[PDB]
């Protein structure tokens, strides 16, 4: 379960009903058939989670009933198993979203660093809360648990669905202030590419920190692995 | 959704076949251990606690970092060097979770002296876990932090078994009431009893991982919880009269 | 009992026992001990006082 | 064997159990009944309710006794303080989100959650937060859902996957928001879909036709048998006075395990409509109410004024053995011989009981590794028997079918569809014969649609040749089985209820009767009841047979009498009266004894015991109730004896071997009057 | 060691049933009905001796023949007689004196005890042995580990692997 999906049962919509059609393109069908070959033929059902992910980029950022039924027919499994998998996992959107899916981490290591102020900045700028889409159909705001980027807290991940399967981008933006996330949102809206990763350092190397969620404060100190890398070496395996 | 053990994955695992699940960091250090020798690897750290370890230091720290270090290093050494120390000095420290989120927190008195080690955090009523270090300072509402941890464990429950599925939401509701002080003093002992009812009674270890932070919060900051309850009546009993 | 609700520590209904004694055949009833604990003077007579209330178990 | 029974210790008592048994089974063998919510004997083990937690020595945690295997020398404790604390804690977790619904819930009074809370739980709660609320689901006309009462035991999901075979339920969502059902609006389409209401331990899934009508403590329960098909499932009828309120299955591992089809469970509401409660005689105004003396006199006058060759008696699908032997003896005492059965093949030879019964029996069929079905649809003939066939499929028994292809909820190999395919299988043209020839215990099941055919003798000869070549019947194993779909057919074959040679000849040249006795018959053919004949109908529902009759004599239904019925494996079972007789109706054999007195030739029996003794005098196995003999097998001597019936009426190799049941929900007069069965058909019609 | 319900008053009930002189009391057939003083046509009715099966709605086994030595489970039942509706209110009327006496009051530990009661009272009886439960599970899903075995779809073929 995620935001934007308050139902664990199907609700009919003119956009989302049993009459709606889904079909793969040629290249997406090639991708899906390449995914299936990673697994034994009598355990072909192992491929459901990557195939459903690929179907989610193909359909435009969300899974419809027709897409799930097509995936069920493709993997030769009952549709209720597919509905179980699609409702179980957090990334699978089952209602229509915007072009870019903005997901903010809210767990305690990001919360100490001031993720609440980043949420406040996003809501003041875009004009929407968590679980909502803008009136232009551009941004969808969501909340996530810990994203495994806690040393660069506080962070936002943004998913790109404007290019389909071939140009799918899931980009982490880290070490943020309100100004950084406002600039990233403006850069995306204007058509540019904001810089990935941390906004004040390269990686998880020792440098400063965001103090109070509003200002980066650089700090100098001991850094490891600053010299030349180690040479190849092996001991004598005989005796 | 996890299976019950027995059977064990090395007996019946993936597709009914023998299977071993191992961590990335466990797998990656093996070629260096085989090339450089087991005696080289066991020369670091205490007995039964051998080798080196990646440590992630996050939270109220001047220089948050993923850094490799020898095991059995003290917390104060591991934080003051390699990470620039606690934001505002070491005397501004309030609490530290030493092993991710599933292990109980430690206060300032235990942290000054304890070694970051398997057989040293366990005797301090905690655990090394994944060696992920989260630091809070004296501006932190520690009840609010553990309440967000309770929200995480409610959100991440798979719902298969009765105690985890029903009681993580109950723990979250009780913690949310405790944050505002809208509770009774004996509800703290009730909260400890509910964590003891979840822990050890579930299919997998997420129930224990949901009970353990609340146990550490109660054990090391029961006075803070009692003061939060008592001082809330300075803004709730002025309307009753 | 508002917040301490555990029942098996106060399950008086289901915790009583009946035990079959060993077969009362070759026991030793000594009447000397029975009549040796009885008084013979007016003072040294001891009386069992009447119970004031039946057990309430604190409630 | 290397000590195939291992010894464990339950509360310091030594217990011997079979190998592979769990801790819960060891506790059950010690006389301790461990509380449980998700474990079931017939389902796979889940281990998710955490109620079965016991203590094992040298284990610091409580173990789940349903899933934990029992090792040698294991020490189990079921009454320590940690076991009781575990039980109270798990019950408290089960009750925090449950709705305060016991007054409006139908399980109240027979609820596992209520009783287990009373015994193994506490008396208080400390929970004052808001509860979880769930919307209800639509699963058809037989299953009612109030899903706020679900406790996530997943018994329904395991049942639908493993026994029903449809696999349409699942758990959607995660955590506290896990939710049982179908993601889209669907209808539960299994014939065995009322059993999941029994399997649900709470009032999340209740019976929609039964809803809000009774509490369980008010019901007088009677153990009877089911007559809606030929298996004879063992049931319990619950009544409040004169009215039957519900029907439930009861355990019989040799017949039906614990299941019952939806027709046998829900057709009881047809007993409240169109009932015959008074005798009627047709006058110039029409049928009008008459006394029993007048109705018996009119029937006797019509039976005596006609010649003996102009009288025919037809037995219905639900006639017990006592009424059938009474009608047979009464018609034979008048010099008549025209006896017919509503279930067809009335001229079938009934000389050896092994030729029209299941020699393997129902429980003995589980020892077969390969099963060949010939011309049968077991899913519509007996869904409980088909469930046992699916159970055999799940642990390795392979199934092949010669007949029309049907949905059976398990995979089978379609050998063919006509008797030409059967002959090709017997010769060796199909590779399934080599699969049968190498099988250790092969089995052949022949359905009733084969016996209804005009060329049934040639087909049975081909089946006998196939069984002889494939080793189906040998020393130590008899794998030849013939099943039926009607309750009264095997008893009529057992007693000799069949037409004489003169009556068969008179039907061959086209003689037509003038007096017809309809013993509960409403699905007779038009060749057997001519227009302008005198019709005596004896039955319990007003239907096609009563609208045409001149004399109506009201009898008892199977919920009102104790009659004998024999299933297709040869087992003699009996109904029992759960309610008294309705109105001015009588016992069914008693009407025929009174009518034999009014005619002028009394039957020689005056009591229920005496007519049962007459039945035991005809065939002695009738006296052994709830048991089955081992029938004699005469090899190919019987087939050699009836070769004249094979030469006459030759084989039709192009007509497909099909099943005659085209309406599963409405097969007799009771199920045709049931409004629940009509809603069941309407639900399958409105989905297209 | 011996411990078969050894913590309740039922120990003091099993003995007092085997007191000498009183454990061997016996009467001839139909003799107890002559001295009972109830009308003699009551003993022309038929009785059933049986142990009722477990209800399908619940899973507990306490009211079955599994706990036969602990609890009396055998019953005596009679056939129904006529019932009709009251014209004024609609209540169910009856003329049966044995309408609830066998189902409420008469319970026995064994089948032979109920037979002995019927024989000395003069009731003709039929005995119905209950159907025995089976404890052995199916070959599939015999243990919890067979849910995840190789019997689901066979051993996986390693022919879709890279390098085949
Ligand atoms: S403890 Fe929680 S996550 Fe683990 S099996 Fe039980 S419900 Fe699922
Ligand atoms: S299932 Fe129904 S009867 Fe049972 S406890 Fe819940 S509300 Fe009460
Ligand atoms: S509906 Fe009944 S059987 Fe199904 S999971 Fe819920 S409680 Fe269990
Ligand atoms: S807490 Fe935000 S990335 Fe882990
Ligand atoms: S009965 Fe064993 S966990 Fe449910």
């Amino acid at each position: 379960t995620n935001s934007t999906d308050i139902f664990n049962i199907h609700k009919d919509t003119p956009e989302n009903n049993a009459a709606t059609s889904f079909e793969f393109s040629e290249a997406t069908l090639k991708v899906v058939n390449d995914i299936i070959a990673r697994y034994p033929p009598n355990y072909k059902q192992s491929a459901i989670i990557p195939v459903l992910d690929v179907t989610q980029q193909e359909n435009g950022g969300w899974l419809s009933l027709a897409a799930m039924n097509r995936v069920a027919k493709l993997l030769d499994m009952a549709p209720i198993r597919v509905y179980e998998v699609a409702t179980f996992y957090t990334m699978f959107n089952r209602t229509k979203i915007g072009k870019y899916h903005v997901q903010i981490c809210g767990t305690t290591p990001c919360r100490l660093q001031g993720s609440q102020k980043i949420e406040e900045a996003i809501t003041k700028h875009l004009g929407i809360g968590i679980g909502q889409t803008t009136q232009d159909g551009l941004f969808t705001l969501g909340e996530m648990e810990c994203m495994g980027a806690c040393v660069n807290a506080p962070m936002v991940a943004i998913a790109d669905y404007t290019k389909g399967v071939s140009g799918f981008e899931y980009i982490y933006y880290e070490d943020l202030t309100p100004k950084d996330i406002v600039n990233i949102l403006d850069t995306i809206k204007k058509g540019g590419k904001p810089k990935p990763g941390s906004q004040y350092r390269l990686k998880a190397e020792p440098a400063g920190a965001v103090h109070g969620g509003e200002k980066w404060v650089p700090k100098d100190g001991e850094t490891t692995l600053t010299g030349a890398p180690r040479a190849p070496y092996c001991r004598d395996l005989n005796a | 959704k996890p299976r019950l053990k027995p059977p064990f994955p090395a007996g019946v695992g993936l597709y009914g076949c023998p299977t071993t699940v191992t961590n990335v960091e466990t797998v990656a250090v093996s070629p260096t251990i085989l090339r450089r020798g087991p005696e080289w690897f066991s020369s670091f750290g205490r007995k039964n606690n051998a080798g080196t370890k990646l440590f992630c230091i996050s939270g109220h720290v001047n220089r948050p970092v993923t850094v490799e270090e020898e095991m059995s290093i003290p917390l104060k050494e591991l934080i003051e060097r390699h990470a620039g120390g606690v934001r505002g000095g070491w005397d501004n420290l309030l609490a530290i979770i030493p092993g991710g989120s599933s292990v109980p927190l430690l206060p300032k008195k235990i942290c000054d002296g304890v070694l970051m080690d398997f057989d040293a955090l366990k005797e301090a009523q905690s655990g090394l876990g994944t060696a992920a270090v989260i630091v809070m300072d004296k501006s932190t509402d520690v009840i609010d932090a553990i309440a967000r941890l309770s929200y995480f464990y409610k959100h991440e429950s798979c719902g298969q078994c009765t105690p985890c599925r029903e009681g993580t939401g109950w723990l979250y509701d009780i913690m949310t009431r405790m944050k505002k002080g809208d509770a009774r003093l004996e509800e703290i002992d009730m909260l400890w009893e509910i964590t003891k009812q979840i822990e050890g009674h579930t299919i997998c270890a997420l129930g224990d991982a949901a009970a353990w932070p609340v146990q550490g919060l109660i054990r090391h900051f029961r006075g803070e919880m009692e003061e939060r309850i008592k001082s809330a009546g300075g803004k709730k009993k002025l309307a009753a009269t | 009992l508002v917040y301490d609700i555990k029942y098996f520590v106060r399950d008086y209904r289901r915790n009583n026992k009946y035990t079959a004694r060993t077969v009362d055949a070759k026991t030793t009833f000594d009447f000397d001990k029975l009549y040796a604990g009885m008084p013979t003077k007016p003072e040294q007579v001891k009386n069992v006082t009447r119970p004031l209330i039946m057990p309430t178990r604190g409630y | 064997p290397p000590s195939d029974h291992l010894e464990v210790f339950v509360n310091e008592q030594p217990v011997k159990i079979p190998k592979g048994s769990s801790v819960l089974q060891a506790c059950d063998a010690a006389g301790i009944d461990i509380p449980r919510f998700c474990y079931h004997q017939r389902l796979s083990i889940a281990g998710n309710c955490r109620m079965c937690l016991v203590e094992v020595e040298k284990v610091p945690k409580p173990v789940a006794s349903c899933a934990m295997p029992a090792g040698p020398g294991m020490k189990i404790k079921t009454e320590t303080p940690m076991v009781k604390k575990a039980r109270e804690g798990v019950m408290e977790f089960l009750l925090i989100n449950h709705p305060l619904d016991c007054p409006i819930c139908d399980q109240g009074g027979e609820c596992d959650l209520q009783d287990q809370a009373m015994i193994f739980g506490s008396d208080r709660s400390r929970f004052v937060e808001a509860k979880r609320a769930v919307e209800d689901k639509n699963l058809g006309p037989l299953v009612k859902t109030v899903m706020t009462r679900c406790i996530q035991c997943t018994r329904c999901v395991r049942f639908a996957s493993e026994v029903a075979g449809t696999a349409e339920l699942g758990v959607t969502g995660r955590g506290r928001d896990s939710e049982i059902g179908t993601y889209v609006e669907k209808l539960m389409g299994s014939e065995l879909s009322g059993n999941v209401v029994d399997l649900c331990p709470v009032g999340a899934l209740t019976s929609k036709p039964y809803a809000f009508t009774a509490r369980s403590w008010e019901l007088k329960g009677t153990e009877s048998i089911d007559v809606s098909d030929g298996l004879g499932a063992n049931i319990r009828v619950d009544a409040r006075g004169t009215e039957v309120m519900r029907i439930l299955p009861r355990l019989n591992e040799a017949v039906n395990e614990e299941w019952l089809s939806d027709k046998g469970r829900y057709q009881y509401d047809g007993l409240k409509h169109q009932r015959l409660d008074k005798p009627m005689v047709k006058g110039p105004k029409g049928l009008q109410v008459a006394t029993w003396q007048d109705a018996l006199g009119a029937a006797a006058a019509a039976l005596t004024s006609a010649a003996p060759g102009e009288v025919r008696g037809i037995a219905g699908k639900l006639a017990d053995a006592e009424s059938m032997v009474a009608l047979m003896d009464l018609l034979r005492g008048l010099g008549a011989g025209d006896l017919a059965h509503e279930g067809g093949f009335s001229d079938m030879p009934a000389d050896v009981r092994s030729t029209y019964t299941a020699n393997t029996t129902v429980q003995g069929l589980e020892q077969s590794d390969l099963v060949l079905l010939v011309g049968t649809n077991p899913r519509w003939e007996s869904p409980v028997f088909n469930a046992r066939l699916r159970k055999m499929f799940l642990d390795g028994t392979q199934v092949g079918l010669v007949g029309a292809p049907v949905d059976l909820t398990y995979k089978y190999e379609h050998v063919g569809s006509d008797p030409a395919a059967l002959a090709a299988l017997a010769a060796g043209q199909h590779p399934f014969l080599e699969r049968l020839k190498k099988a250790a215990r092969p089995a052949v099941v022949v359905g009733p649609g084969v016996l209804r055919r005009a060329d049934r003798e040639a087909v049975m000869k081909a089946v006998h040749e196939l069984c002889g070549k494939a080793g189906v019947v040998k020393e130590g194993w008899n794998g030849f089985n013939v099943i039926h779909d009607t309750a009264s057919r095997v008893a009529a074959l057992d007693m000799g209820f069949g037409p004489s040679a003169a009556a068969r000849a008179r039907r061959a040249q086209g003689a037509q009767p003038k007096v017809v006795y309809l013993l509960g018959s409403d699905d007779y053919s038009e060749e057997d009841v001519p227009e302008g004949a005198f019709v005596i109908y004896q039955g319990h529902h007003g239907d096609r047979g009563a609208s045409r009759a001149n004399v109506v004599l009201p009898g008892a239904a199977y919920t009102e009498k104790s009659g004998l019925y024999v299933n297709f494996e040869g087992r003699v079972q009996q109904t029992r009266a759960a309610v008294p007789l309705v109105g001015d109706a009588r016992e069914d054999w008693a009407i025929l004894r009174a009518l034999s007195e009014v005619v002028g030739k009394r039957l020689p029996y005056d009591s229920h015991a005496a007519v049962r003794a007459r039945l035991a005098g005809i065939a002695p196995h009738f006296a052994n109730i709830d048991a089955v003999q081992t029938p004699v097998w005469l090899n190919g001597e019987y087939v050699k004896g009836v070769e004249a019936l094979a030469k006459a009426a030759p084989l039709q190799p192009s007509a497909p071997l099909t099943s005659t049941i085209s309406n599963f929900y409405m097969t007799d007069a009771i199920s045709r009057a049931s409004r629940t069965m009509a809603k069941c058909i309407q639900a399958r019609q409105q989905t297209k | 060691e011996f411990a078969t319900a050894s913590a309740d008053y039922s120990i003091a009930m099993k003995k007092a049933a085997e007191i000498t002189g009183a454990a061997e009391s016996a009467m001839g057939p139909k003799e107890g009905g002559f001295t009972a003083g109830v009308p003699l046509d009551t003993f022309t009715r038929k009785a059933r001796i049986y142990a009722p099966a477990r209800t399908a709605s619940q899973s507990g086994l306490a009211r079955t023949v599994d706990f036969a030595t602990t609890t009396p489970a055998w019953k005596i039942e009679f056939e129904p007689t006529a019932k009709w509706q009251n014209p004024l209110m609609g209540w169910t009327s009856s003329a049966d004196p044995l309408e609830n006496v066998g189902r409420s009051a008469l319970v026995f530990y064994t089948k032979e005890e109920a037979m002995r009661f019927c024989e000395k009272l003069g009731w003709e009886y039929e005995v119905t042995e209950p159907n025995k439960r089976r404890t052995q599970r199916t070959k599939r899903y015999m243990q919890y580990g067979d849910n995840f075995g190789t019997k689901r779809a066979g051993v996986p073929d390693l022919s879709t692997l890279p390098s085949n």
